């Protein structure tokens, strides 16, 4: 259900997307 | 594959407003221009840029700019150098309550920051001077025998090409015997020869027509080549800083000849691709620019194969830049950083059947 | 903070213009020769040229023509400058005083435009009614010619054909008519126009366009009674007169291309031609009387008169005496006999004129005086190359022919010999190998050798190293390199603790398939016992553009790398350090521990050597897109260079700058318009060895001019600048051309006033003016420990002291 706004990948756990966001960030 | 399609950015929605008039400022003149905050790319003159305006303040600013010169500025980040962008394509649908504005612009000129100011509203203004574009005369225009001046005009260009180029070099740089350098040294600072060499290099990435695909002006040709080279932000800004066309052409040729490896930016050691695999699928060149559903801009480069990547997600045709293709998210095998997507066709009889589109940002050129 | 002083030690000698006519007197025949900035007027007699007048102009003469408008006893002169200064002059003689008075003057530059590829063209209508100039593509400038046009007002006319190759007015036409050969995608064509002054327009000409040969390059206007035009290309010569059309394709002229011509008979029965290889041909037109009195052309013929110097412009004087001016060799006077000699040549040489240009390299040596220097230069090209020895007596000049193209030279004192890099052309052999064209100095040496190998009819370059005795200048030895090898640099020096002396040569391997060479050699030879032996050899992946000796080590430039080599006791080159640049290091100079690196687009770089770290360290840089031809170091702070538009510039570094950025950038503190393409710089002097001037730099240029540059103190610079300003208001310049405009820094896009340079010629001209003018000049002036009203005597003494340097 979860999906990253930037890369578009689909995730399932909130922590997964939280850590994913850091990859393409400042 | 009819490489014409990706240029049109048909995924925007078509039915786009068109403008015919263009405006050019004066060289060395100082002008005040607004700066859009969302944009972050290092725009180059002649390159097309799509954008999706969401926030109400920037939407209103764009609406106002429509009737105005339709121009703004993009800063190549601290900001010292930037590029003016003229907006030519505009559309608004307003669906979903929010005002989703879709725009397409093109770079016009290069400027240097003189002063930057911030207003209460939130948008930023900047006064800047327009850097000039300098073109040098023929290197043999200084030393010359006037009697031989009648031999400068050559017959129209048609194995055969090699012989014609040898004759051209032997005849144009004759008076080089009056200086302390040979002809082949002067040939390295020639616009036509460098352009021909760059055409030969590009021929391996496409089956395009030489006459129509590229312009005949050294400045336009140099900017077009620069707009389609997988180089870092530092390299691109260094290219932009260059003033003369000959220097830019030489730098582009050096980059093409030397830089052969493309590695993960984050890792800096995980090799990803080799230049030999670089192939173009859009007339714009091997690397193009697109916009995601949420408006973020991405520079994408097409390659037949990749390596050291992990695939997540499932194929989906939603909002795909490439018509008739799906995508799955590709992360670095080491750092898991996004590198791009894998595109696989859903219909057969496609050249190719699958490939990879890697974002420019994650790339890092490496010289073996 | 430069305060430099530049003077000319040898006036230019290369000839780029020659015209004949009754100029100084209607009863006299005059020959005018234009050599860059100099105009020489001779009177031709039975014995030969008798010099009469010689003047210098504030410009490079680009167009020169003699015309005689109705109502004039004798012809006038029309001159144009590369800066678009146009002037109409008359020769007036009053008693024993001779002067040139400017009938008219003006500037014919356009604010916006692009100079044509083929260059400036000027023409005068035969009836003497207008002047037609071609300067920018797509436009044709017309100056009406009237007695009350002293301002030279001109008007432009639109021209549809962008690429005009040639254009000339036609004789015997009712209204001003011009025939021109142009090019377009279809091919090359010849077309005619009639110029209307009343409406300032073009009108359809007599005969319509005719498709011409795909290489037509020369147009000659045949005078009455034949009229029409003659078009000369590589493989044929044609004559067009409208309905008439007569062409020939002789098999003699296909060897080379004709690049000059000159009418001989007043009625146009015959004409001369010369090609790039020196051949001199005579073209004959056969006259037909028709059957009703009217005459018409009947046939054309070509005959090879013979061989001479590489002609730049021919001219026929009288009684078979032909003056052949050359930009590469020596101008000659030759005689055309009616009977050929044993060989077959019809031309017999009579005289010769010295011509040092083009000077591709030079050196300063002390042969016998031990206190006074002398100059050795490599002049000429092709079969005109030679060595010139120059010493103060006017300058005494000695010549040593080589019959091939020299490129570099150096002096080895120990062995009393000169080492010269040279090249010659060989025609490919259908059976394999190569064949020489003539006996050159590289093949007549007493002893010869060929380098050991390692790793059709088209010209091929063969490079050689020649060892020449310093006394008899005989070719002691010759050495030949491999095939497809190009020798670039030459150096003589010791290395390390080795007490011997060597010649060090850099070569690049070049093939007609790759842009960059990507392979080359460095070779160390030793000369002794009358024999040359290869002491050492090394291979480098690149081309060695330049080399220098650096505190007992060897500094080389390989593509974009600067490499320092040390000499080991085993007689081998061991790498010491490297430094990678972004620019091809063409020009290398050194002084103390500082190094100056330059490329072909004026990208100057300063480097220093750190013994503690044993590696280089960038100090300062200066990048500005423009063509550079040379660079030299004056002292630890100032640097001199020659750049596009025949300009000199001087850059400086501020040692005491507060911030790193300020001291990381070079300042431009000197600009000057020399008017010559400087080719080589050197340190030395030609006078016997506390003085106002410190240092001395000799520069040699393409036209054959030698110039001298020195430094000055601030007070002297101010005094000389004030004197220059005062003098500019009392000197009657020819054509009324402002000195400041002439010496202003010039390019295609920028133009700035001259600063930091004092023109030596103008200052030294102070002695020629009359005493009352001298008194007027120094009026209300201060001079030196308490400043006082300056007197003419003090300035005269100062000027003599200054002119004593050169
Ligand atoms: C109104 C709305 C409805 C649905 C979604 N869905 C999503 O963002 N769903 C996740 C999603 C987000 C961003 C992107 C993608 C999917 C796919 N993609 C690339 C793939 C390669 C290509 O060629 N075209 C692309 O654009 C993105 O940039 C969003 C909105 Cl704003
Ligand atoms: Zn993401
Ligand atoms: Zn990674």
């Amino acid at each position: 259900p979860f999906q990253c706004n930037q890369c578009g990948a689909s995730f399932t756990q909130k922590g997964n997307l939280l850590r994913h966001i850091k990859l393409h960030s400042g | 594959f009819d490489t014409s399609l990706p240029t049109s950015h048909t995924y925007l929605g078509a039915d786009m407003e068109e403008f015919h008039g263009r405006t050019l400022h004066d060289d060395d003149s100082c002008q005040v221009i607004p700066v859009l905050p969302q944009v972050m790319m290092i725009l180059i003159p002649g390159q097309t840029l799509p954008l999706q305006l969401f926030h109400p303040q920037e939407v209103s600013m764009v609406r106002n700019l429509i009737q105005k010169d339709r121009t703004f500025a993009v800063l190549a980040y601290e900001a010292q150098f930037g590029t003016t962008a003229e907006i030519y394509a505009y559309r608004e649908e307003q669906d979903f309550g929010i005002e989703i504005v879709k725009v397409k612009a093109i770079g016009r000129q290069r400027f240097k920051v003189l002063e930057l100011r911030t207003q209460s509203d939130g948008i930023q203004q900047a006064k800047v001077q327009i850097l000039p574009e300098c073109v040098l005369p023929s290197t043999m225009s200084a030393v010359q025998l006037e009697s031989l001046n009648k031999c400068q005009i050559f017959p129209s260009k048609p194995q055969c090409s090699y012989k014609w180029w040898q004759k051209y070099q032997k005849r144009k740089f004759h008076c080089a015997n009056l200086t302390s350098w040979p002809r082949w040294l002067y040939s390295l600072y020639d616009a036509e020869t460098l352009m021909d060499r760059i055409k030969k290099q590009l021929r391996e990435w496409d089956e395009n027509l030489k006459d129509d695909s590229l312009p005949s002006n050294p400045i336009d040709f140099s900017y077009r080549v620069a707009a389609c080279l997988p180089i870092d932000d530092v390299l691109r800004i260094q290219l932009l800083k260059i003033g003369s066309a000959i220097q830019r052409l030489r730098c582009e040729l050096d980059i093409m000849n030397k830089c052969t490896s493309l590695c993960c930016k984050q890792c800096q050691e995980t090799e990803i691709t080799t230049k030999n695999e670089i192939f173009s699928l859009s007339l714009c060149g091997p690397m193009a620019a697109y916009v995601n559903p949420h408006g973020y801009v991405h520079e994408t480069l097409t390659v037949y194969k990749a390596c050291n990547l992990n695939l997540i997600g499932r194929p989906s045709t939603e909002h795909s830049w490439f018509p008739g293709y799906a995508w799955t998210v590709a992360q670095c095998k080491i750092c898991a950083s996004h590198i791009g997507w894998k595109f696989t066709a859903t219909k057969k009889d496609m050249s190719p059947q699958k490939f990879w589109g890697l974002t420019r940002s994650a790339l890092l050129p490496t010289i073996p | 903070m430069s305060y430099n002083y530049v003077v000319t030690a040898q006036k230019p000698t290369a000839v780029n213009g020659c015209v004949t006519g009754h100029f100084t007197s209607a009863e006299d025949l005059n020959l005018l020769i234009a050599k860059n900035t100099r105009l020489e007027i001779y009177v031709v007699t039975a014995e030969g040229l008798r010099p009469v007048k010689e003047v210098g102009m504030y410009g490079k003469i680009a167009v020169m023509e003699l015309f005689r408008p109705k109502g004039e006893s004798k012809d006038l002169l029309f001159i144009l400058t590369a800066k678009y200064n146009a002037c109409i002059l008359e020769y007036k003689q009053s008693g024993e005083s001779i002067d040139i008075i400017t009938r008219a003057h003006g500037n014919v530059q356009d604010r916006i435009g692009r100079p044509s590829e083929t260059g400036i063209i000027g023409i005068i209508d035969p009836e003497c009614r207008m002047i037609g100039l071609r300067l920018y593509d797509g436009l044709f400038k017309v100056i009406p010619l009237d007695r009350d046009n002293k301002e030279l007002k001109a008007f432009n006319i639109r021209l549809e054909e962008l690429h005009v190759i040639d254009v000339k007015f036609l004789y015997g036409c009712q209204a001003p008519t011009i025939c021109f050969v142009y090019q377009d995608p279809q091919g090359r064509h010849v077309k005619t126009y009639e110029v209307s002054l009343r409406e300032k327009e073009f009108n359809k000409g007599p005969w319509k366009q005719e498709n011409v040969e795909a290489e037509a390059s020369m147009v000659i206007a045949v005078p009455e009674p034949f009229g029409g035009a003659i078009i000369i290309g590589q493989e044929s010569i044609t004559y067009h007169n409208g309905d008439k059309y007569l062409a020939i394709a002789p098999p003699i002229i296909k060897q080379s291309t004709i690049v000059c011509h000159n009418r001989v008979d007043p009625n146009g029965s015959r004409y001369l031609l010369g090609d790039m290889e020196g051949r001199l041909f005579m073209l004959l037109l056969e006259k037909e009387e028709q059957m009703d009195g009217t005459v018409t052309l009947k046939d054309l013929r070509v005959e090879l008169l013979g061989e001479t110097s590489i002609a730049e412009c021919l001219t026929y004087l009288d009684n078979g005496v032909v003056f052949v001016g050359s930009r590469l060799g020596d101008s000659q006077l030759v005689k055309l006999n009616v009977d050929s000699n044993e060989q077959g040549s019809y031309v017999v040489a009579m005289e010769t004129f010295t011509n040092l240009g083009p000077i591709v390299d030079m050196c300063v040596v002390d042969l016998e005086r031990q206190g006074q220097g002398q100059l050795v230069t490599c002049s000429g090209a092709f079969k005109e190359g030679s060595l010139r020895i120059i010493r103060n007596g006017k300058l005494h000049i000695r010549t040593v022919p080589l019959y091939e193209s020299p490129r570099k030279i150096c002096y080895q004192e120990v062995s009393q010999c000169f080492g010269v890099l040279s090249s010659r052309i060989e025609v490919q052999d259908t059976s394999g190998g190569t064949t020489a064209l003539r006996p050159s100095a590289s093949t007549q040496a007493l002893s010869s050798s060929v380098s050991s190998s390692k790793l059709f009819g088209e010209e091929v370059e063969v490079h050689n190293l020649l060892i020449i005795d310093q006394h008899t200048f005989e070719v002691l030895h010759a050495h030949q390199f491999l095939q497809n090898e190009y020798a670039l640099s030459l150096v003589s020096c010791k290395l390390g603790k080795d007490p011997n002396t060597y010649f060090i040569v850099g070569t690049a391997m070049v093939y007609p398939e790759e842009a960059e060479p990507k392979q080359g050699r460095i070779v160390v030879f030793q000369y002794s016992d009358g024999k040359l032996q290869t002491v050492a050899e090394k291979e480098v992946k690149g081309a060695v553009y330049s080399m220098v000796e650096f505190n007992g080590k060897l500094l080389a430039s390989i593509n974009s790398t600067v490499r320092l080599y040390e000499w080991t006791t085993e007689k081998e080159l061991r790498t010491e350090c490297n430094h990678y640049n972004n620019i091809m290091a063409l020009y290398l100079k050194t002084k103390g521990d500082f190094i100056l690196v330059g490329d072909l687009m004026r990208s100057v770089l300063l480097l220093a050597y750190k013994p503690m770290e044993g590696n280089f360290e960038e100090i300062a840089r200066d990048f500005n897109p423009n063509w550079m031809s040379a660079v030299e170091i004056l002292d630890d702070d100032n640097f001199l260079g020659a750049e596009n538009a025949f300009n000199l510039f001087v850059c400086q570094k501020d040692s005491a700058a507060t911030t790193d950025e300020e001291r990381q950038h070079l300042q431009e503190v000197g600009l000057f318009h020399l008017g010559e393409f400087v080719n080589v710089f050197c340190h030395g002097s030609l006078v016997m060895q506390s003085t106002p001037t410190q240092g001395s730099v000799l520069f040699g240029t393409v036209n054959g001019m030698i110039g001298l540059v020195t430094s000055l103190s601030e007070s002297w610079y101010n005094l000389l600048l004030d004197m220059q300003n005062r003098l500019n208001k009392v000197i009657k310049s020819v054509g009324k051309i402002e000195h400041s405009f002439w010496r202003s820094f010039h390019t295609e896009r920028k133009t700035e006033p001259a600063t930091g340079f004092i023109d030596g010629d103008l200052i030294e001209s102070f002695l020629d003016i009359s005493r009352p003018k001298m008194q007027e000049v120094v009026a209300n002036l201060q001079y030196d420990g308490m400043k006082r009203e300056a007197t003419a005597d003090d300035l005269i003494k100062v000027v003599e002291e200054l002119t004593r340097i050169h």
